[PDB]
RNA sequence: GGCCCGGAUAGCUCAGUCGGUAGAGCAUCAGACUUUUAAUCUGAGGGUCCAGGGUUCAAGUCCCUGUUCGGGCGCCA
RNA sequence: GGCCCGGAUAGCUCAGUCGGUAGAGCAUCAGACUUUUAAUCUGAGGGUCCAGGGUUCAAGUCCCUGUUCGGGCGCCA
């Protein structure tokens, strides 16, 4: 930790990523006592992580290692529990562009889900900025509520239980941004309106079918909503390889090999249509 | 027209293929079942079947309270009121299928909270487990390009069945051409030539090894009126054509095959040395600069080429190497990207963007060399 | 000619392509006394074609020249008279294929349009299929009849002058393949059932919109057609060329040139999606 | 809050952007027009004008029979009843413009034989080219980083937007970091950095040449407060510093700029010196491999780094070294793709799929060297 | 006499018969340098496609006219 | 005693600390070959992911249990 300033060394409380080799890792809390075990070794944390440095490569049991790497939003993500789908660095990066993000930004969330995108929120508007996000599932909010005290960040966060499309974002007219990720955000639009300061601000909704964009996108002009754009971006990911095709036998008696960037996956699938607004006076 | 017995045919189960030959008594496998074919016969393709112990039956063809949110849908583990060793006993006892699926949702507290949208996806996840339909089709380049994609893109060197219809189309693969193929895909792609040139023309098949591969080829089940016009010959001997160089019951049967595939060499070896092709397919697990520099000399002026490849950077050097030959124009490197979609009320979205994994093809047409 | 076999001469009446350089070509109809002009000189048909062979290089002015190539659908889509929006080959070679046409396939065709896909189905189809073609548009209609008698086709096709939408394609139970390019495409299915063989066939419709998709699907499922699939496919195309990156400057006293297929556009358009279907007996 | 003189700003009009300072009394052009700044002030960012001889005018931010079919839609070419000559009159009158749109529509024999569709279309395509209108906004990253990539997008080797967006969030750009930049982008991706660094931290920027260019990040309008932690450093001493081999009135005030920068560059080789750096980003014409090889050092372990290129092949090299000079982990080589959508009733659909002129990206974490 | 082809985006002017129009040059500005009513080298800033109309599905690789630059044929359409 | 990790797709059996699970081997079959109740080389055919349940938006890089293979900690959760 922590998740909104580096550190170099790490202490109990900590949640540390370990990194098993390929892509593969796992989150830990560093507890005084505690042990993990990993297809490397067992980790003790009293003598193998605390008071070591993140970056370390560390010896766990019969010679086998694994990497210790400090905390970010992003290797949060994909270490997370799940109690939801959640939203991958991909989408969270052009939401948080396009919102205009940056540090002092208050902004307004439903649902707060997994925290994914509630996490990258607080790293980016820290440490001046906060976080309203609203989920109207009470275990779902309050280990969200869990969460962001295990990670030192509860000062840049309020979580309300709530519905969002009818009681809004528990706050008027202070935000500079709203995200929403539910099923019917065009039930949102009015209070997404009343939650943006009055001089104006962003707004953002992601949904996977068409007809929710559709209708998101009714809702928004109709409330007076600008600046209308629809859009989805895809990830492509290349593995690195050296391949070699052998030449023809045509009788005789160049084909030289090559690095190639070759995808990971034949298909890159759909995560949701992202639709963006403006708020202005007037 | 309608099914028959040693009709070669395809098995479909959702979206999952499997191609076989029909025999009278004889044990197949498709996802983890195991059938006797000998029912489905004169019955029209399109035809639904259904399996038992090891036999298939005709099924006909064809065959409300709900919340709003899941904001007190709790994850408990106990919403379904049936253990996992009730379920097998379901199952054993032989039940419908449709009855266990009832049963589940009968079974199921949070059933009636759940949105109609997730009521109808958690009974199409069930129907897919229970009420498995088997349909019988009939070959089509369709159908088998989709199904060697999906089962086996190894054997085809990964080319997607939409970068297989570019090469159809680029290639104008037609009746009464004079094609030349080279091709180490299962005879998939020869197959599709052979559909689009409905036993029309000719096609010169180059083969490497000691014969040419055509197990795809065989699953399109064409009449033998096809094969008068199929040729054959050995990609070893390619460079002599071109220089002009080239030449107890059972030990009988060998004889007899070999010097009739001796003979068909030379008929082919004759039609190509007119170097009068209308045009030339290449895909294979070769480098294609090579094939390509070698075998368009045997294709006609003003006709086009395809070359596949399941990687970019060969057809990058091939384009140079023929603009350094010349001899040809209008050289095109491309890609095709292919999407899917769902297209249901209120539930529409794209599924899939099939993407660098079907391949890359290099075209143009021919030329006449300076001279 | 012909648009259906390959001949080795150009004779007075071929729509002959020139190629120009870059990608850039010309139709011409080979007249004699008849004179076309190019950036490479003039080219007098009577010595400079006819009597050639395709494929040629032809000298035409002050020591210009072209190559002169063999007509086909897919350089004919290119360089026809567009009377409407067309289909391009890519978007064909997979209708094509998906429709499963081969030589005898009867097909029924609406809109006719400019012909581009007519002239690809009926190089399909050929030489024992037929092409049943609907456009409501009179003048539309009469061209594309007067292009198939130009390009000798008129064997395999008989256009319509009518509306497919209430009228239907004018033949009942013959077809194995319908293709629908159309605005209204769902009020077409039935005609479409009607159109197909009783034991069956294959029906697609080209659509730019989501909202045509999804009446369509509907209207296909009410009407009993099955395995219905939406599809759509995106062209890209690359230039080769040779780049290098120039080494940074440390105060030093590695970065060798390489091959690369770039894309012509940064941007692939949308043309339509494309839902297939499947008629059977039951 | 408000528009103010002195401001930087971004003109808007249909899609595109062009970024300008406001001054009293300065002439600018803004698709094919000519302006005067000097009127908009006072006024709210999302304000909108519109132009007449040479000023701009505030305009209120908001302001039916027809056919089936065309079918019987003739182009004759005379359907539009006025003149070429005609329409120059109106606009020479210095008529409103809505007016003209009202009157090209009275004088269409076939406007109201039109689809109802294709009549919003019509319209659509007149008051773009008759109601131009201005919007005035505030410069952000997304605003400049669109701008750019639409109108110079030579000047930033071809970095899309989006592309510049996952830079950010991979290299966990925040308040408090101090960031090591080498970036031939005009100063986009430091501008973009220092909009997320918020004037917290320190970012080191190493320049090729006499300097570092900041024309965009001029577009930005940073307070002063957020210079303070900015620093630059001259590239072609880098190799020096990893091996610690480093050291009238104007002609003074030369001098004056001179030692002062050389004060800053000592600074800077410090901070970098003590090669605890939270991140590095690499955005430029220069290959990258050397860059990354030679920078990483700067870097603390545990920290992310994000090499952008236009092609993709010298980051496949970067990606290869990178693994024989070890210190790093969790690489990834990786693209977006994005596609935009036109969003209306019953005419929606997919507009553009900006793929492959974007860039490509290679990230990972450091890690501690092995001893 | 007319006809047929091909071009117009940066302040100005150009851009290839490989399916080469976000690629440049001039000029301007800045650094460095010395030769200073300034030169030289290096680099930077500057791009949304000539106007108007008509048409295609609710996606233009569409058409016509005008302005202007250029190429070609020949008194023929 | 228990606890914690990681694996199950082809008839059978495997698959790497580089963000390596459509990649193979065995066996089988076929060609070629000679050494022939057969050997050898080459090649081909064979793939949709262990079962069951629960959950996420109307997109899983989600969770639990059972079966079975393996790794680790230690009588502690
Ligand atoms: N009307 C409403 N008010 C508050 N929360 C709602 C809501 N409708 C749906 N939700 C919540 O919205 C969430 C959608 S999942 C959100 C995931 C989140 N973006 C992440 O990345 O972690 C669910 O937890 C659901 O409970
Ligand atoms: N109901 C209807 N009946 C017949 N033709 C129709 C029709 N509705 C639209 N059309 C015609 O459909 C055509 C659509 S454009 C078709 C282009 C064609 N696919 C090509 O590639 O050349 C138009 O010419 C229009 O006149
Ligand atoms: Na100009
Ligand atoms: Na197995």
């Amino acid at each position: 930790m922590s998740f909104v300033a580096y550190e170099e060394l790490i202490k109990e409380g900590d949640t540390a990523i370990l990194s098993l080799g390929h892509g593969a890792m796992v989150a830990v809390r560093v507890q005084r006592g505690a042990q993990t075990q990993t297809r490397h070794g067992v980790l003790r944390h009293s003598v193998d992580l605390i008071g070591r440095p993140f970056g370390s490569k560390v010896t766990c049991g019969r010679g086998g290692w694994v990497y210790v790497l400090h905390p970010t939003p992003e290797l949060w993500t994909l270490n997370l529990p799940h109690r939801t789908q959640i939203l991958y660095s991909t989408d969270i990066a052009l939401i948080t562009m396009m919102l205009e993000l940056r540090p002092g930004s208050v902004v307004c969330e439903s649902g707060t889900g997994s925290g994914s995108v509630s996490h990258a929120i607080i790293r980016t508007i820290a440490p001046t900025g906060h976080l309203h996000t609203v989920e109207f599932h009470q275990q779902r909010a309050e280990k969200a509520r869990e969460e962001f005290q295990e990670h030192r960040v509860g000062r840049w966060v309020t979580v309300r239980t709530q519905d969002v499309c009818r009681s809004g974002f528990g706050v008027s007219h202070v935000a500079d941004a709203v995200f929403l990720d539910i099923p019917s955000p065009w039930e949102a639009v009015g209070h997404a309106w009343d939650a943006l300061k009055v001089e104006g601000g962003r707004f953002c909704s992601f949904s996977p079918c068409i007809e929710q964009v559709q209708r998101t996108c009714q809702a928004l002009a109709a409330r007076g909503f600008s600046e209308l754009s629809t859009l989805e971006v895809l990830p492509q990911v290349y593995n690195v390889r050296t391949v070699s095709l052998p030449p023809p036998d045509l009788g005789t008696g160049d084909t030289s090999p090559f690095r190639s960037g070759t995808p990971m996956k034949e298909a890159v699938g759909h995560t949701g249509y992202l639709t963006f607004a403006t708020k202005t006076p007037g | 027209h309608r099914i028959r017995d040693g009709d070669f045919v395809v098995l479909k189960r959702e979206d999952v293929f499997k191609a076989v030959q029909v025999q009278r008594r004889k044990k197949v496998t498709f996802e983890k079942q195991w059938f006797y074919l000998d029912n489905v016969i004169g019955h029209s393709y399109g035809t639904a079947f259904e399996v038992t112990s090891g036999g298939s039956l005709q099924p006909k063809k064809k065959r409300k309270e709900a919340g709003t949110d899941n904001r007190n849908i709790v994850d408990d583990g106990k919403s379904q009121k049936l253990t996992q060793d009730d379920i097998k006993a379901l199952k054993d006892k032989g039940i419908k299928g449709e009855e266990i699926v009832q049963q589940l949702i009968e079974n199921s507290t949070t059933f009636r909270d759940k949105t109609e949208f997730a009521q109808d996806k958690y009974i199409k996840k069930k129907k897919k487990k229970y009420e498995a339909i088997i349909t019988v089709v009939k070959p089509s380049t369709r159908i088998l390009s989709i199904m060697y994609y999906a089962r086996e893109p190894g054997k085809i060197n990964h080319m997607r069945y939409d970068t297989l219809a570019q090469m159809l189309t680029l290639g104008n693969i037609r009746a009464g051409n004079k094609m030349i193929v080279m091709e180490t895909c299962a005879g998939l792609v020869l197959g599709a030539m052979m559909e689009r040139m409905g036993g029309f023309g000719s096609i010169i098949q180059l083969y490497p090894g000691g014969g040419p591969v055509r197990a795809a080829t065989a699953c399109f089940g064409f009449p033998k009126s096809f094969l008068s016009g199929l040729y054959e010959f050995p990609l070893n001997k390619v460079d002599s054509l071109l220089h002009g160089t080239f030449s107890k019951d059972y030990i009988q049967e060998k004889q007899r095959r070999q010097e009739e595939q001796r003979k068909r060499h030379l008929e082919a070896a004759a039609l190509l040395s007119e170097r009068n092709a209308d045009g030339l397919i290449v895909a294979s697990r070769f480098h294609p600069t090579p094939l390509l520099l070698s075998l368009l000399d045997f294709v006609a002026p003003s006709r086009p080429f395809v070359v596949y490849c399941q990687y970019k950077e060969p057809l990058l050097e091939c384009y140079t190497k023929l603009r350094e030959r010349g001899g040809v124009i209008n050289l095109r490197l491309s890609e095709t990207w292919l999407r899917n979609y769902q297209v249901l009320p209120d539930r529409s979205h794209p599924k899939l963007l099939m993407s660098g994994g079907g391949g890359y093809l290099l075209s143009g047409f021919t030329v006449a060399m300076d001279n």
